[PDB]
């Protein structure tokens, strides 16, 4: 017999990989856009645009 | 000093999807409007 | 570096000269396109052509460029 | 060493730019933000007549 | 402006990659220069330097060549223009389908 | 003229750097390989003609 309230976790695990970082004026980031998920992402990620 | 549990019936663990989560600063320098790309270990979208 | 670079100062001495005459190259192709008339005439005050309106090709003194509103948005375009 | 008019966030200790050159540093008493600029350089040309 | 700006965008690019080849090894174990000086003595390391200094030439002697091939390029269209300021503008021309 | 000496002067003068670029060591000890080829072994001097 015991009570714990309500709560909730969440555990992830991270792997490398190649991202594009956006940063504006303020030098913070806003954006990120992958290199080896979609088609569009590689493209975008290969022209630094 | 610890104790022991008692078995008792628990709910099998889930799996749900992460929408643009695992984002970190990968360097400690001062980068503004530019699209810099390293290489880092972060946590893929929609895994 | 400058000791190691005394074996290659030809090689420097031809991109340098290579880097000149390609700058005095662009110099001298504005001379052959734009510099073709050695007189600089100007417009009559009063605008009457008949009916041809040419005051979008013609500079404005109303802006202190004397760029053509044309040429302005030309500029203003590229980059 | 310019008295620059940009801010960093509270973790950063250096500054670059598009040619990855550290052109922004932070001074490590009182967080100054000093940049770097070359000091002079260039060719003497002559004029002759 | 498309030439215009392909021109400059050309241009500029060729300029930051030799920037980034600037920081290239060139298979040698450093970029800078200054580094292997503070850390090797020059009676060892000027196999290193020398390499490097054969990578930075072969990366000038490239973007020299690149930018020859350019101007020849700009020489060319500049004839031409010249040509057509001279035909068309100055006068009329009566080449069908050049002005 | 102007036109016609360019087409000379520049043809001379990177004929004389051509001449003057076999006085230049190229990174190694010396210019002509001949006194290598009489003064090192061969294996040392292949390096050298290389
Ligand atoms: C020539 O064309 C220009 C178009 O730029 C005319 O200028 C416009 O005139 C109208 C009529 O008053 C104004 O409402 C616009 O504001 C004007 N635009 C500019 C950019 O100035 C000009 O009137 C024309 N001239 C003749 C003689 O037809
Ligand atoms: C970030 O930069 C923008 C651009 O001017 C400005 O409006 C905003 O106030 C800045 N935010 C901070 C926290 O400095
Ligand atoms: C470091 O100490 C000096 C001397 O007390 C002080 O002026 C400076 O602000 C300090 N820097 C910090 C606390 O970041």
């Amino acid at each position: 017999g015991w009570t714990a309230g309500a709560a909730a976790y969440y555990v992830g695990y991270l792997q490398p990989r190649t991202f594009l970082l956006k940063y504006n004026e303020n030098g913070t980031i806003t954006d990120a856009v992958d290199c080896a998920l979609d088609p569009l992402s590689e493209t975008k990620c290969t022209l630094k645009s | 000093q610890c104790v022991n549990l008692t078995t008792r019936t628990q709910l099998p663990p889930a799996y749900t999807n992460s929408f643009t989560r695992g984002v970190y600063y990968p360097d400690k320098v001062f980068r503004s409007s530019v699209l810099h790309s390293t290489q880092d270990l972060f946590l893929p979208f929609f895994s | 570096c400058s000791n190691l670079l005394l074996q290659y100062g030809s090689f420097c001495t031809q991109l340098n000269r290579a880097l000149t005459g390609i700058a005095v190259e662009q110099d001298k192709n504005t001379q052959e396109v734009f510099a073709q008339v050695k007189q600089i005439y100007k417009t009559p005050p009063i605008k009457d052509f008949g009916g041809f309106n040419f005051s979008q090709i013609l500079p404005d003194p109303s802006k202190p460029s004397k760029r053509s509103p044309i040429e302005d948005l030309l500029f203003n375009k590229v980059t | 060493l310019t008295e620059s008019n940009k801010k960093f966030l509270p973790f950063q200790q250096f500054g670059r730019d598009i040619a990855d050159t550290t052109d922004a540093v932070r001074d490590p008493q009182t967080l100054e933000i000093l940049d770097i600029t070359p000091c002079s350089f260039g060719g003497v040309s002559v004029i002759t007549p | 402006l498309g030439k215009l700006q392909d021109v400059v965008n050309q241009n500029a690019q060729a300029l930051n990659t030799l920037v980034k080849q600037l920081s290239s090894n060139f298979g040698a174990i450093s970029s800078v220069l200054n580094d292997i000086l503070s850390r090797l003595d020059p009676p060892e390391a000027e196999v290193q330097i020398d390499r490097l200094i054969t990578g930075r030439l072969q990366s000038l002697q490239t973007y020299v060549t690149q930018q020859l091939i350019r101007a020849a390029e700009i020489r060319a269209s500049a004839n031409l223009a010249a040509t057509k300021m001279s035909e068309c503008v100055l006068g009329q021309s009566k080449r069908v389908d050049f002005c």
